[PDB]
RNA sequence: AAAAAAAAAA
């Protein structure tokens, strides 16, 4: 009786709580479709809300659409639909928060940051478990967290830093290959003409 | 890895951040008693002198533009265009 | 300095060796003394050594003939008598630990595996995902099976003389390792030969002896460059003892009158080697010898990390733990983030900021004081001789 | 030098003006303090406005107000009737005239006697600066303080800025020029510190026995403490410099 | 020098600035430094540093100046601009009813040290000579300036009537041929916003000319404020006794269907919405009933003011405050909120002692019925403590997360590096992106774009795009003979624009495919619009007379344009395709206002014009290019962290709506961060 | 109920299937891509308990259009767990037909040891698998995914040399992707993905799967 | 001196800032100094619960003191009218209820106490009684007529839960506060001359 | 002269 009472399912997703139905006021979750005379047209469809994700069950329902539904739920995305998806999804969530408070960031910088987590064709974190796993160089990951711990698996790995970074250069104080120290002068000797 | 002239890829319009260095190097080699190239008009600060000398292009600095393949291309100041 | 100033390219990182510590050491015989005073004379073999570096503003190094600014201080080093684990290795050692032999000290997966190959060509210049791949393939090994004659299953064959060799096995079932802090305990869940015990504790000197015997190659398929890092070199043998530059002389009053935590911990190092030597060539007791090392270790991991849990602290003079270098380097105010990181610089000013309309944007409003205490290093050139004159 | 009122209206001290170049009214009255209308609705501050109202009309009178909170017996609307008789505008705005040329002001302002309070933060206790000074016996960096004559602290954000202006030689200036440079002696097989004489020009690497290829290396001291603790702790930073 | 404020939150906090020796023991500068300072002068203890070496002077010079920073890439707005009281007087100055003497015109003259010494000629003549405020906002303004903006209190219904360009209440903003001839001035047009007076004057004449006009600006409008003056006082917080009354009744009968909402709760005949309890139902409209009349009688309070209420000028001149600092001054404070909820009941179903047990009535709730002015009860002054300590914790509370993931941001991208082949490359040279941003340009030069042809009608785009030559009425009012004549001698012309039209559908189409929901804003560089206008009025050119610019002229220059403008350079496939995959949207916006019917029949540009047009279109794509050498990683770390300092601003005024799990601000961000392992909110949108 | 329900996921599967092969460059006719649900019913069957039709009978065999040898099977087994058994039944089916790819749908799961006979059966014949849930939602057709194409090794050839590009340091895709399991990429190919730029119109990036 | 709230040896595991130097700037704030407050949670918690100010704190501590920063609705000023408590025995309480009416719990059977009322002193139950609020109207009387309960012992009648508690320890704060029955408050004009 | 603690300003 406590079995059939507390663990069994009726109908429905047990991953899946509280599912609201709504219809939207504003022009984002409207289908926007085109007349026959060439205007866009926004039809207020009614849609669910569900909280808790799981779209292998839902997706694959009767009579929802396969295309418009997405998550929030950034790992999902990558075991069910792929990297470049995460890194569409990270942006329209990063764009639905910048836009909740009225803030707006440019696409370029946002850009940047998504094709930086799509690096290494899976989920890298900003973390000290994401950062400091990269192919970077010794001092690129202690001077960030766990200083002793990378100096320490550099030392028993005989790992080479090749000197590439900023904060490397930073750290032994010569001119690093970073904005205007990417390039090398050199004086020109048939270009020194007459002067004074 | 030396680069031929006419096989040069990079962009032939110089950027602040060599504008910026090469303006420093040419002036701090005039504050050192270079001869200097251009006429005179009475300029004492040396950046000066290194800005009306650097518009008709008369400073010997060649630029070694790194490639990330470890290459370089050798870029002159007259062959580059001043824009602002 | 007519030396040669070029740029450096890399830096290319490693594990001193113990013959290398001895041979960088500019201490000859060791450090043998723990006192750094030695009737208004430093003295030699100490932790004052003149050899190492400098005193005071007046004196002049043994070994560069130098000052403060001129003397970049030089290293000793101290011969341990027995052998002693380093801490922060630890969670490295085991790692090689659970992927070589207790007793023959070989690989328990044979390197010429086409899954070892297929992870060597794969993590070429990766020695860290190469080691995390051979611990995944090393989990699940618990017998070091191998013999050239252990394939003989078929009749009336031939033997092979272009066969290749097969896999070297001591026929020994690897322990399961546990750890409780610095003690290293190793138990085996099926049974060996009569003169092995299932339970044992296993000192430095016995993982130092396995990581010796293991070859080149192996360290190779391990991710480890035996050139720089070699295994056996994790294990405290040589302790270095870092130079007056690192540990400065405090001074209060005139005089020196206290060192700083690092002097007096390497102290402690040196009378626990002392003690430890003198108890073993007295032929003491067993359980004496154990303590004498157990104490050392207790000194040792205490330089190095006393932040480790599980682990009981060091005790200041002053009712506040040890600080180690590890606490030295990792923190917001450690040598990276407080000293590398954010160096403080020396032409600057700061003071409550008030408005001025009439000033463009392009402009700061100076006072005075600051503008006489702050200098501009002006080049000298003939443009402007006479203003310089006048100026100066 | 920081003021602040009874009502959280905080500030500095932006200028000084005589009497002969600021503003009077018809009577002649030069204020004390001068300050800012659009600090008084952000900080939504009725009651300082009360205040000055109320102030205004006790000084008129001669009475010392009362500013009891929750009093249904003190009203605006009463103090404004009770300083209509006193000869002053019942709003307590007054007509006054330019300082520096005598025309009327076009718009009329708001003045009475308010409560100010001087606090503690003089610039004479903040105002530091510093060219060269002491340097610490262990890593060669500025002091901290005033007291000990301190330089600034060119923190992590600063080398972001600096970094996201993208001009390398501002920050090889100010982390390693200005801060602590050094000059170390390098030999090329071992990457380690050398033995460098400079009395008699000699070099010698104790563990390589090498005595000509030794070179010179500039570099920060606290990296070179770095190192040096590094080699402490049985690692070997091997700094080749072919 | 460097001239340096703690803590730096962003790239623009931090300038290179010129020393002038002042006596006083305090740092002096401009009043628009506190906008990218985040300075507000009440003890700010701030940093200068002094360059060693006279190459890194040059340096300072060349990228550290304060007017070579002016736009953000962040947002590409500007950060510095005109506040305060300063703004206030710019507000009060360009209104219509200013009438200004030649003697005080005379004293706003020396402040203007890039004036050409040629006073302009009286707006009225006779009998007394007066200057207005625009004719000496007009001398300030340099250059080539034309804009077109509104106000604030700008009326909507204005636009579509008789009076769009003829305005009584002289709101609509016009700026042609750089004097300023309507409009009055506000936060909108000389502000931080996009599009604004300081953006175009950056754009169009550059660094220093824009940087001198910030200085020009401020010191006229301080000293013709010293003439005019400024002042709030008690008087401006007090409206009138019929607009008291007013308020007062419409509290009173809030209170009265707040009481009536409790009477039909209690009775069984409150009938829940779906999506929530009826205990968030009745909350709801509870919350809904107190904002509706808190903002009712904000607005009867805002409309009862008069323009001599420097409160409601100081507003509106956007400066400072906003309208719910009005209806607190004036009408009522509203409801206070602890968590956007109700105030909780602290003891056995009481917020107060001092109320019954199980009241839900709007004095134990928290709302105040009572002004600032009038005074508050004292459990209603308990209630505002409640929400002002709300206010405080969440600024001392979420900073240390929002300063950890802006280093962890920065320590992430610390070396994405944008190369010399124009590819975006990290510290071990692994490809992150072949274009900065996918179009290899820098986002300070960048802006928005209106684009014509996605939302129009297909009837719509053929009578506005389609060139016809069969209306011989309309070719002969608007072409010239030689024009007739120089077409009729070519053949190949018919078809060209038969080409051009298709080549317009096209783009139509791959606009279409590529916006879905009918975008028409875009980020784009070079504005085409504002020089188009600019070449008009250079050359001075007449909307009203036949023009003698070919269409297949107009059609050579556009693809001229079109092959001059690279980015990706390369005569390979894969170079040309990229050629056209980052000058797509470019491509588009050329061809669609470059078409041979706006330049024909509607901008009636010259020859001369669309010459001079052509170079500066070429010219200004080719700066506006990312610079090869620029960190953007770092950029765009301290352009993502610097918003999330600014996520605390919306916590009050929230009632919700909706009765869904959501997760947002700083934790969102945090999450995104860490790959969001695990969503703090799991929600599916079906 | 069940029947129903059955024939509409199976229809739905083979659907998915069809489309799968249509987007790998196989020869796929156009009235297999747009078989309705009454045209698989009137073709195969509508009751699956009673073999009409059997999970055995609706087995698909595609060609390529440039080589006509090379063909892909799709084995549909009716057993949740697959063993060993059932794979070397399928591959004593394999190598009688001289064919060196295949596609099995599990339905409820298959086994570590059949997936390591899968490991190293790999180097001589293809043999891909599939979860019944997986194949259910067309991956490609999503709003959230891009247009990918699989690329040669001469166009690859040629993006290094253009670009002057190393495949250690290109952008990265996992081989374990649904959408590199979708076209069958195998480690070393280099994917191109085109995408929509809201500041540029479109933009095309290279992955390498690994 | 050093503030450290324990051991020399062991002043790790103390509290530091007990003990504080005390702020001579103005009078003022010596007076706040005095009158200061200090909640033991550390400055470092991402909660908010412990720094909102509550509902319990009309009249017991000030509402609009705290100091900014990470240590804002932690550290607080008493009020003006506010008292602590001193603390006092709980004795003579008890001896008046045990002669007054009050039964004992060893006394009773164990089934007949969900009808009577608990008596809690200091959280001490101590036995139940049948006239709850008879008795706590003499409790008010001899509080008032300052015979035996002193005026410092909190106490409180559990209607609702049936239950009857009595504090008497230190710590407590209290507000003095009028008497009000019949509508009607007890201090009359008599009192004003007085 | 170091370290710890407390009080604050932005
Ligand atoms: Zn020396
Ligand atoms: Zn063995
Ligand atoms: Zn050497």
């Amino acid at each position: 009786e406590a079995n059939m009472l507390s663990d069994m399912t009726l109908q429905g997703i047990e991953a899946i709580g509280k599912v609201y139905m709504h219809l939207p006021q504003t022009d984002s979750k409207k289908r926007i479709v085109i007349t026959e005379t060439g205007e866009f047209k926004a039809i207020g469809e009614w849609l669910l809300e569900t909280d808790g994700t799981s779209m292998m069950k839902v997706l694959s329902e009767r009579d929802v659409d396969p295309i418009r539904t997405s998550s929030n739920d950034i790992c999902e995305i990558f075991q069910v639909l792929g990297i470049e998806a995460v890194r569409k999804s990270v942006e329209k969530e990063m764009n639905a928060v910048l836009q909740f408070y009225g803030l707006y960031v440019n696409y370029r910088h946002l850009a940047l940051l998504c094709d930086v987590m799509t690096a290494k064709g899976h989920l890298m974190a900003i973390t000290r478990h994401g950062i400091n796993r990269q192919d970077t160089g010794a001092l690129m990951r202690c001077s960030f967290e766990e200083t002793v711990d990378v100096l320490m698996d550099a030392a028993a790995h005989a790992e080479t830093d090749p000197m590439r970074g900023v904060s490397e250069n930073i750290i032994m104080g010569q001119l690093p290959k970073m904005g205007t120290g990417c390039f090398d002068l050199l004086l020109d000797a048939e270009k020194c003409r007459f002067g004074i | 890895g030396g680069v031929p002239k006419s096989k040069r890829i990079t962009t032939k319009y110089m950027t602040k951040y060599e504008r910026a260095r090469v303006l420093g190097t040419r002036a701090l080699q005039i504050a050192m008693c270079a001869p200097i190239m251009v006429e005179l008009d009475g300029e004492t600060d040396p950046l000066q002198i290194a800005m009306k000398e650097l518009k008709q292009k008369k400073i010997p600095i060649i630029i070694r533009r790194y490639l990330p393949d470890h290459s370089y291309e050798d870029w002159s100041i007259d062959e580059l265009i001043m824009v602002d | 300095s007519k030396a040669p100033l070029r740029q450096v390219k890399r830096v290319q990182f490693g594990i001193l060796s113990p013959d290398e510590i001895r041979r960088m050491s500019v201490t000859e015989g060791g450090v043998q003394f723990a006192e750094t005073m030695e009737g208004g004379r430093p003295k030699l073999g100490g932790l004052m050594d003149p050899r190492q570096g400098v005193i005071d503003r007046t004196s002049r190094c043994q070994t560069c003939a130098g000052n403060m600014t001129e003397c970049p201080g030089h290293f000793g080093h101290i011969d341990l008598a027995k052998p002693v684990f380093h801490i922060g290795f630890i969670t490295k050692t085991i790692k090689i630990l659970r992927c070589v032999c207790f007793y023959c000290s070989k690989m328990l997966v044979s390197p010429h595996n086409p899954k070892i190959k297929e992870i060597v060509m794969k993590s070429r210049g990766q020695p860290r995902k190469r080691l995390a791949y051979v611990y995944d393939l090393c989990k699940g090994k618990t017998i070091c099976e191998g013999g050239e004659d252990m394939d003989l299953t078929k009749e009336n064959q031939q033997p092979d003389p272009n066969k290749k060799p097969g896999h070297g096995g001591c026929g020994h079932y690897q322990p399961s390792i546990r750890r409780t802090g610095l003690d290293l305990t190793a138990e085996w869940k099926h049974q060996n030969e009569d003169s092995q015990e299932k339970k044992i504790v296993v000192s430095a000197e016995r993982v130092w002896e396995i990581l010796k015997h293991i070859t080149d190659e192996e360290c190779f398929i391990l991710g480890m460059d035996p050139k720089y890092a070699r295994p056996d070199w994790m294990i405290v043998t040589v302790l270095p003892v870092p130079p007056l530059a690192v540990r400065p002389a405090v001074v209060m009053f005139g005089a020196a009158k206290n060192q700083d935590d690092l002097t007096h911990k390497l102290s402690d190092i040196i009378k626990a080697n002392n003690e430890l030597r003198k108890n073993e060539a007295s032929g003491a007791a067993a359980h004496v010898i154990q303590e004498n090392i157990k104490m050392l270790q207790f000194h040792v991991a205490t330089l190095v990390d006393n932040d480790m849990p599980g682990m009981p602290r060091a005790m200041q003079k002053s009712g506040k733990p040890l600080k180690a270098i590890k606490a030295r380097l990792k923190g917001k105010e450690g040598r990276i983030r407080g000293n590398l990181m954010g160096k403080r610089v020396d032409f600057s000013a700061r003071t409550v900021i008030t408005p001025d309309p009439n000033l463009r944007i392009d402009q700061v409003g100076v006072p005075r004081s600051i503008a006489q205490n702050l200098t501009f290093p002006e080049l000298v050139t003939p443009f402007n001789i006479d203003r310089m004159q006048e100026l100066v | 030098d920081k003021f602040a009122s009874r009502h959280g209206q905080k500030g500095t001290c932006g200028i000084q003006y005589r009497q002969e170049d600021m503003a009077f009214t018809c009577e002649g009255l030069a204020p004390d303090i001068i300050i800012n209308p659009h600090a008084i609705p952000s900080r939504m501050t009725i009651g300082h406005l009360i205040e000055c109202l109320q102030g205004k009309l006790g000084s008129n009178k001669g009475e010392i107000g009362d500013a009891t909170p929750f009093n249904d017996a003190v009203n605006v609307q009463k103090i404004s009737t009770f300083l209509q008789e006193y000869g002053y505008h019942l709003r307590g705005n007054e007509v006054m005239y330019n300082g520096h040329t005598g025309r009327k002001i076009n718009a009329q302002v708001f003045l009475g006697p308010t409560y100010y309070q001087r606090l503690k933060h003089m610039v004479d206790d903040k105002i530091h600066s510093r060219a060269r000074g002491p340097v610490q016996i262990l890593v060669r960096q500025p002091m901290e303080g005033r007291a000990r004559d301190g330089g600034l602290r060119f923190g992590e954000m600063e080398r972001d800025c600096q970094i996201s202006h993208g001009a390398a030689q501002f920050l090889r200036e100010r982390l390693f020029e200005v801060s602590d440079p050094y000059r170390v002696h390098i030999c090329n097989f071992c990457g380690l510190i050398a033995i460098a004489n400079l009395r008699n020009n000699t070099f010698e690497c104790k563990g390589c026995k090498n005595k000509t290829q030794i070179s010179q290396v500039r570099l920060p001291y606290a990296a070179k403490l770095l190192f040096q603790e590094l080699m402490s702790m049985n690692i070997a930073p091997r700094l080749m410099v072919t | 020098v460097i001239f340096n404020r703690q803590p730096t939150l962003h790239k623009m906090s931090m300038m290179g600035h010129r020393v002038k020796v002042l006596p006083w023991s305090t740092f002096r500068m401009n009043l628009s430094c506190t906008s990218p300072y985040n300075a507000d002068f009440d003890g700010d203890e701030m940093n200068l540093h002094v360059p060693q070496s006279m190459e890194t002077r040059a340096e300072v010079e060349n990228i550290h100046i304060t007017p070579r920073q002016i736009i953000t890439p962040q947002a590409n707005k500007p950060v510095m601009g005109i506040v305060q009281d300063t703004l206030t007087a710019v507000r009060k100055m360009t209104k219509r009813d200013v009438f200004i003497t030649r003697e005080q015109v005379m004293n706003l003259l020396m402040f203007l040290p890039t004036w050409d010494a040629k006073m302009p000629q009286p707006c009225i003549l006779k009998p007394r000579p007066l200057w207005t405020g625009k004719q000496i906002f007009s001398l300030i303004i340099p250059g080539n300036v034309n804009m077109i903006r509104t106000h604030s209190t700008h009326p909507d219904e204005e636009d579509e009537g008789p009076y769009k360009w003829i305005s009584p209440g002289d709101t609509k903003v016009m700026v042609e041929h750089g004097e300023l001839i309507m409009g009055i001035l506000c936060k909108k047009s000389l502000g931080t916003s996009a599009g604004s007076l300081l953006h175009i004057c950056f754009l169009e004449l550059g660094h220093d000319i824009a940087g001198r006009f910030y200085g020009n600006i401020q010191t006229v409008i301080n000293n013709w404020l010293l003439f005019e003056g400024h002042s709030i006082g008690i008087g401006d917080t007090i409206a009138d006794p019929q607009t008291y009354n007013e308020i007062q009744q419409a509290i009173k009968k809030a209170k009265d269907d707040v009481i009536n909402v409790i009477q039909k709760a209690h009775n069984m005949e409150l009938e829940p919405t779906p999506g929530n309890t009826l205990r968030q139902t009745f909350e709801n409209k509870v919350n809904r009933i107190l904002n509706d009349a808190r903002d009712k009688t904000g607005g009867s309070a805002k409309k009862s003011l008069t323009e001599y209420n420097n409160l409601k000028a100081m507003v509106v001149s956007g400066s400072k405050g906003s309208n719910i600092n009005i209806s607190q001054v004036i009408a009522c404070v509203g409801q206070q909120n602890v968590e956007g909820k109700r105030i909780p009941y602290g003891f056995r179903k009481r917020t107060l002692p001092h109320f019954i047990k199980d009241d839900y009535g709007p004095e134990s709730r928290g709302f105040v019925e009572n002004s600032y002015l009038a005074g508050l009860t004292p459990s209603e002054f308990y209630f505002h403590a409640m929400g002002g300590r709300e206010g405080l914790i969440d600024t001392a509370v979420k900073t240390a997360e929002t300063g950890y993931i802006q280093r962890r941001l920065i320590k992430a991208m610390e070396s994405v590096m944008v190369n010399y082949d124009g590819t975006v490359r990290n510290s071990v040279g692994q490809l992150i992106q072949l274009r900065y941003g996918e179009d290899g340009l820098c986002g300070e030069l960048v802006e928005f774009q209106n684009m014509p042809t996605v939302k129009l009608s297909n009837k719509s785009f053929e009578k506005r795009f389609k060139f016809d030559w069969s209306n011989e009425r309309l070719m002969k009012k608007v072409f010239t003979d030689d024009v007739i004549k120089e077409m009729t001698d070519s053949s190949e012309a018919i078809q060209e624009l038969e080409a051009e039209w298709d080549r317009l559908v096209s783009d139509r189409d791959s606009l279409r495919q590529i916006f879905p929901n009918g975008e028409s804003k875009v980020v784009l560089p070079c504005n085409l619009q504002r020089m188009i206008w600019n070449v008009q009025k250079i050359f001075h050119i007449n909307k009203r007379l036949p023009t003698d610019l070919s269409p297949i002229r107009v059609i050579k220059g556009v693809k001229t344009l079109l092959e001059r403008c690279v980015i990706v350079t390369g005569n390979d496939r894969i170079s040309k395709q990229a050629n056209e995959n980052a000058t797509l949207l470019f491509q588009c916006l050329i061809r669609s206002t470059l078409c041979t019917k706006y330049v024909s029949e509607e901008f009636r540009l010259s020859t001369e014009a669309f010459e001079w047009l052509v170079g500066e279109i070429e010219t200004r794509f080719q700066q506006a290019q990312a610079n090869p050498g620029e960190m953007v990683g770092a950029l765009a770390a301290q352009s993502l962290g610097e918003p999330a300092t600014q996520m605390t601003l919306n916590t009050f005024h929230f009632a919700g709506v909706s009765s869904k799990n959501v997760t947002l601000g700083v934790p969102r961000l945090k999450e995104i961060i860490n790959i969001s392992k695990k969503p703090k909110a799991p929600s599916l949108t079906v | 109920m069940d029947d129903e329900a059955e024939t509409y996921k199976l229809w739905r599967i083979r659907k998915t299937i069809m489309q799968l092969s249509h987007d790998r460059g196989y020869l796929v006719t156009q009235d297999e891509l747009d078989q309705t649900l009454e045209q698989f019913k009137e073709m195969f069957g509508d009751k699956p308990s009673e073999k009409r039709p059997a999970r055995s009978d609706l087995i698909v065999l595609v060609a390529h259009n440039d080589d006509p040898t090379d063909q892909m099977f799709v084995f549909f087994p009716e057993e949740p767990k697959i063993g060993i058994k059932t794979i070397k039944t399928y591959c004593t089916r394999m190598q009688e037909e001289n064919i060196h790819r295949a596609i099995v749908v599990v339905q409820g799961g298959m086994t570590p040891s059949a997936k390591q006979s899968l490991v190293d059966m790999a180097p001589k014949y293809i043999l891909e698998q599939f979860l019944e849930s997986e194949l259910l939602i067309n991956i490609t057709e999503h709003e959230l995914v891009p247009e990918h194409v699989v690329m040669t090794v001469e166009e690859k050839q040629e993006l290094l040399s253009r670009y002057k590009l190393k495949e250690n340091m290109l952008m990265r895709i996992q081989a374990g992707d649904p959408v590199a399991r979708y076209f069958g990429l195998k480690r070393g190919q280099v994917v191109k993905i085109i995408r929509s730029s809201e500041t540029a119109g479109r933009y095309i990036s290279y992955r390498l799967v690994c | 001196a050093t503030g450290n709230w324990g051991d020399q040896k062991k002043a790790h595991q103390a509290r530091a800032g007990v003990s504080q130097v005390l702020n001579r700037l103005t009078f003022a704030s010596t007076l706040s100094h005095l009158r200061r407050v200090n909640s033991p949670i550390g400055r470092d918690g991402k909660l908010a619960k412990p720094r909102q100010l509550h509902n319990t704190l009309w009249g017991m501590l000030c509402p609009a003191e705290t100091p900014e920063g990470a240590a804002v609705g932690l550290v607080k000023n008493l009020a003006l009218m506010a008292y602590i408590s001193v603390g006092s025995q709980p004795s003579p309480i008890l001896e008046f209820l045990e002669e007054w009416s009050m039964e004992n719990l060893e006394e009773i059977a164990p089934s007949a106490i969900a009808d009577a009322t608990k008596i809690f002193v200091n959280g001490c139950w101590v036995g139940i009684h049948r006239d709850p609020e008879q008795l706590m109207a003499t409790l008010r009387k001899l509080r008032r007529q300052m015979d035996i309960i002193v005026s410092e012992v909190s106490m409180i009648r559990d209607i609702r839960d049936r239950e009857i508690r009595i504090y008497t320890d230190a710590g407590r704060i209290c507000r003095p506060l009028l008497i009000v029955e019949n509508g009607s408050l007890l201090l009359k004009k008599t009192h004003v001359e007085m």
